[PDB]
């Protein structure tokens, strides 16, 4: 079909740009002092993210901060290098845009555009659950995002509402590329968030891009049910439900939605949607998605069901409060060798 | 309800990413 084809072309042309950047990455585009540090927007793995303000242009950004030494003790050097290298080469509407990246004696810094609407996570917990139509508008942008990433041979491997921000127009922006990796072929690292881990993973069998599609499965359920499919208090109990191959859907889920889900939440890779002949196409054409005008989604033409409230530039209202911590820079360089190409 | 079991569980807050 004509519609595909157009996709294929766009995608081809997109691969061309990314390679260009993938092969000749940006480095040292700024310095710490060019920004006023305002407030911690959230935390994560071994880093923190802060609202910052660009002294020279007046813009606000979100700056992610990694302690070199910490990354080293936690064996995350390759992941960190990968994160930055991938983030700087990508370009897609639903991905956060990296502005600058730089380093110093003790840290690694990534400056991205500020997405003020907050984590999907918080709206989600507050609201309880999203309506099938609301959930679909979100899922759709994730489907197109993964279609993009996967085409570039990238595996994103940490989908979760805590990593999806809502912008000014109600659209999503995926963040946290810390486990993103470019591989042709199989991978084996043990990483992700327990509730979202594909079975092959927990089973450490070696895996591919299909883990992303299982994740999208979890995400969709969570969104619509207001709780993940496999929940417990201790990770291990969680791992046992994921492998057991048993899901129970709520009574309010449409039949189309459970159909999609039982396909996505498929234990057998051979049978999992996204990892077969028609690829992503089996998802885009699913019945649940009959109403989605994928191109208009792409173009941000659809009306967002919910638009967060943004009161002023630098408004942090849509994010929780965190203990601020001092940023310390040694008058001594930490692990230069390890982070040379950063 | 399952929802109620969710709310009383110890994993309703932000979940961190694991590694090894
Ligand atoms: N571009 C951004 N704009 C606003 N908040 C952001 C942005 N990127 C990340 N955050 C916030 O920071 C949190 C943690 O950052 P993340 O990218 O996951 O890195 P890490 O896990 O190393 O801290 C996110 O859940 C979100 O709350
Ligand atoms: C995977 C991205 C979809 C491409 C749509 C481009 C509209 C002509």
């Amino acid at each position: 079909g004509s519609e595909q084809e157009s996709v294929k072309e766009f995608l081809a042309k997109a691969k061309e740009d990314f390679l260009k950047k993938w092969e000749t990455p940006s480095q040292n585009t700024a310095q710490l002092d060019q920004f006023d540090r305002i407030k911690t927007l959230g935390t994560g793995s071994f880093g923190r993210v802060m609202l910052v303000k660009h002294k020279e242009s007046g813009n606000h950004y979100a700056m992610k901060i990694l302690d070199k030494q910490k990354v080293v003790k936690l064996k995350q050097i390759e992941h960190t290098l990968n994160e930055k290298r991938i983030l700087q080469a990508v370009n897609f509407p639903f991905l956060v845009k990296l502005e600058f990246s730089f380093k110093d004696n003790s840290n690694l810094y990534m400056v991205m555009e500020y997405v003020a609407g907050g984590e999907m996570f918080s709206h989600l917990r507050r609201i309880g659950r999203f309506s099938e139509p609301h959930a679909r508008f979100y899922a759709a942008q994730i489907v197109l995002t993964f279609e993009y990433l996967h085409s570039l041979d990238l595996i994103y491997r940490d989908l979760k509402p805590e990593n999806l921000l809502i912008d000014q127009q109600g659209y999503i922006q995926v963040t946290d590329f810390g486990f993103a990796k470019r591989v042709k072929g199989r991978t084996w690292t043990l990483c992700g968030t327990p509730e979202y881990l594909a079975p092959e993973i927990i089973l450490s069998k070696g895996y591919n891009k299909a883990v992303d599609w299982w994740a999208l499965g979890v995400l969709i359920y969570e969104m619509a049910a207001g709780y993940p499919p496999f929940f417990a208090d201790e990770p291990i109990q969680i791992y046992e439900k994921i492998v057991s191959g048993k899901v129970r859907f709520p009574s309010h889920f449409s039949s189309d939605l459970k159909d999609l889900l039982r396909n996505l939440l498929q234990v057998d890779l051979t049978k999992r949607f996204g990892n077969l002949k028609n690829g992503v196409n089996d998802i885009k054409n699913h019945k649940w998605f009959a109403t989605t005008d994928w191109i208009a989604i792409y173009q941000r033409k659809v009306e967002a069901p919910f638009i967060p409230k943004f009161k002023g530039p630098g408004d942090t209202s849509n994010f929780d409060d965190y203990e601020e911590e001092e940023i310390r820079v040694s008058i001594n360089e930490k692990c230069g060798k390890e982070f040379t190409e950063f | 309800t399952t929802y109620a079991d969710f709310i009383a569980s110890g994993r309703t807050g932000r979940r961190a990413s694991i590694h090894d």
